[PDB]
RNA sequence: GGGGAGUGAAAUAGAACCUGAAACCGUAUGCGUACAAGCAGUGGGAGCCUACUUGUUAGGUGACUGCGUACCUUUUGUAU
């Protein structure tokens, strides 16, 4: 089981940890997540609201050049483009079951691969940045995710100027960045948060 | 790894684009065919 | 010393010591060939011929190396029919050197 | 060797290249006296880029101007000038004013 | 995302003129008349690899049947001759036998008399 | 307007000034063309020149010779 660093098994439940690992759905939740995040600032402009380009430059008969109807065409140089996009939302419906069982199956592969680092507690007693330092020195970690029950104001404070390192909630937390970073750091009371929450 | 997993076999499409190409089989057309009602900018046969 | 040997369907005009480009053969390089489907053999002025082959004649030869020439491409396009198709093609071949006309 | 440019000179490249390839290759004494004595506008202007030329190698050099020959003479297009000229009928047609580039080239070999 | 096409077309327009270089006139230097050069080329190039077989098969016919009547027989003779046995010897290394080896092409020639045919 | 001399890491970064291609227009060396008819190419191929490792190898010319009526669209049908 979880072999907490203080030398004592937890007993999770294998529900949550040690499941099939479903890449396409891990996938499909982490493109849902990436595409969620990304706002929709889009606005290029069609033949009808470029400025000018409201009467006929030549006549349609007897010119001898190709039928224009209006300056501010697509195929003119100083039209608007012909599919001119909109501001627009890019968000997808992922459901709440299938949201839950993607953080299920890669909180198996984090277990499979040693990634995971359970602790029994965690907190840091004023902010400092080396202080900080110096307490993940200890584990020998780096490029690491902070994962707690609570985002103490301390912790907070902390890890902001930090390069690498990351501090996140179990309410907070999203299918990326679980499997970006190399290493993720939880506590014995974020550990039965997931029990109530995926299963 | 974000640089490792996909999605499975035939769950993703590429959405095929009319008029590129000769060799794509929607060239020069969009599989549309020739002169009608059915070839040209809403050109929409009623319900 | 001009031997005929046949060796991919089709046959060269082959002398002593020359080397020769022959179509692919299963025979790794350096390995001896030996030819026992020669024509006619000729050395100076006595010249046999073989009644469907030449008996007891035999064309020994190794592998020099392997390898592809010479791409050429293919294209098939019909005039006035939105039809044009492209294709490459490297022959493989193997060539050969000639030790000795037995 | 020495070279002499002229970057920018109102008469055209085509009309240049006749009198250019009348004194490719002959000796500087009878190039000066060709262009001295003939009849057309880039004459002057040949021998005005010959001349300083030849009093680039007198100078910049130790070469006599006895023994040098034009070795290599060639006209390029420079910038052309663009401008309207009125026809009849209401109709306006546009006028290019070219100009060239000549490099006259000696060497005291 | 706009994307500016300026960078891959020359690679293309210059892969295409790279092929159609020794050309004559605008053939070899402007790339909607080079382009037809190039598959007219392609196209007369697949057609020639069928018709060199053609060819070569003509000219060794010819060489063989002059080779032929100088000893005394014609080709369609001779190929009868020399299938009355199976002598099984190729245009291509008879026509080099009546060029260069005309003593072991009187040979080959003599024994398709001798076969009466 | 140029040829020098100097500045600058670099003036073929010299003000019409980072890179600076294609159409277009020239100058040099190699080869072929003034008795030979047509989508200008492709298969074969003499001679010449340059290169080598000194030619049953490499590159550029292509005399000569068989076939060969461009691309797109509209069409029952196009070199048309
Ligand atoms: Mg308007
Ligand atoms: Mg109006
Ligand atoms: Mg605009
Ligand atoms: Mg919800
Ligand atoms: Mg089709
Ligand atoms: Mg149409
Ligand atoms: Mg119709
Ligand atoms: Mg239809
Ligand atoms: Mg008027
Ligand atoms: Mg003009
Ligand atoms: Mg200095
Ligand atoms: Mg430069
Ligand atoms: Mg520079
Ligand atoms: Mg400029
Ligand atoms: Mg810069
Ligand atoms: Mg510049
Ligand atoms: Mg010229
Ligand atoms: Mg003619
Ligand atoms: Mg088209
Ligand atoms: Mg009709």
């Amino acid at each position: 089981q979880l072999n907490v660093n203080g030398a004592q098994a937890i007993e999770v439940s294998e529900r949550t940890f040690g499941g099939e690992f479903n890449e396409t759905l891990v996938h499909q939740a982490v493109v849902a997540y990436m595409a969620g995040g990304r706002q929709g600032s889009k606005a290029q402009k069609t033949r009808s609201e470029v400025s000018g380009g409201g009467k006929k430059p030549w006549r349609q008969k007897g010119t001898g050049r190709a039928r224009a109807g209006t300056i501010r065409s697509p195929i003119w140089r100083g039209g608007g483009t012909t599919f001119a996009a909109k501001p627009r939302s890019h968000e997808q419906k992922l459901n709440k079951k299938m949201y839950r069982a993607a953080l299920r199956s890669i909180l198996a592969e984090l277990v499979r691969l040693d990634r995971l680092v359970v602790v029994a507690d965690f907190a840091v007693d004023a902010p400092k940045t080396k202080g900080l330092v110096a307490k993940l020195d200890t584990l020998g970690l780096k490029d690491v995710l902070i994962v707690t029950d609570g985002v103490d104001e301390n912790l907070y404070l902390a890890a902001r100027n930090l390069a690498h390192v990351d501090v996140r909630d179990v309410q907070g937390s999203d299918p990326v960045s679980l499997i970006a970073y190399d290493k993720v750091l939880v506590t014995v009371s974020a550990v039965k948060k997931f029990e109530e929450l995926l299963g | 790894q974000l640089n490792d997993l996909r999605s499975a076999p035939g769950a993703r499409r590429e959405k095929h684009r009319p008029g590129r190409g000769i060799g794509s089989g929607l060239g020069k057309t969009g599989g549309r065919g020739h002169k009608g009602l059915t070839s040209r900018s809403g050109g929409k046969v009623a319900p | 010393m001009y031997a005929v040997i046949v060796t991919g369907g089709k046959q060269h005009k082959v002398t002593e010591g020359e080397f020769l480009k022959v179509e692919k053969l299963d025979v790794a390089t350096g390995e001896a060939i030996d030819f026992d489907r020669v024509l006619l053999v000729a050395n100076g002025e006595d010249v046999k011929i073989g009644l469907p082959v030449v008996e007891g004649a035999k064309v020994t030869a190794e592998v020099v190396s392997h390898g592809r020439h010479d791409k050429v491409r293919i294209i098939k396009f019909r005039r006035r029919k939105h039809h044009m198709k492209r294709q490459g093609h490297r022959q493989w071949f193997t060539e050969i050197k000639i030790t000795g006309i037995q | 060797e020495v070279a002499a440019k002229l970057s920018g000179a109102r008469i055209s490249a085509q009309k240049a290249r006749l009198v250019a390839d009348q004194i490719r290759g002959k000796k500087v004494g009878e190039a000066l006296n060709l262009l001295a004595f003939s009849s057309k506008k880039a004459a002057e202007i040949m021998k005005k880029v010959l001349e300083s030329a030849v009093a680039n190698a007198e100078h910049n050099e130790g070469a006599d101007v006895d023994d040098l020959k034009v070795s290599t003479v060639f006209v390029n297009e420079g910038r052309s000038l663009k401008r309207i000229m009125p026809r009849a009928k209401g109709r306006a047609d546009r006028i290019v004013k070219r100009s060239c580039h000549i490099t006259v080239k000696v060497a005291d070999k | 995302a706009r994307v500016k096409r300026g960078v891959i077309a020359r690679r293309r327009h210059k892969k295409i003129l790279k092929l159609a270089k020794g050309y004559y006139g605008a053939r070899s230097r402007v790339f909607r008349v080079a382009k037809q050069a190039v598959i007219k080329a392609g196209q007369y190039a697949y057609r020639d690899r069928r018709q060199r077989k053609r060819q070569f098969r003509a000219l060794w016919i010819a060489r063989i049947n002059a080779g032929a009547r100088q000893n005394g027989l014609s080709y369609s003779r001779l190929i009868a001759g020399l299938k009355k046995a199976a002598i099984e010897i190729d245009r291509k290394v008879l026509a080099d036998l009546a060029v260069n080896e005309k003593a072991a092409f009187t040979a080959i020639v003599e024994k398709a008399k001798a076969s009466l045919a």
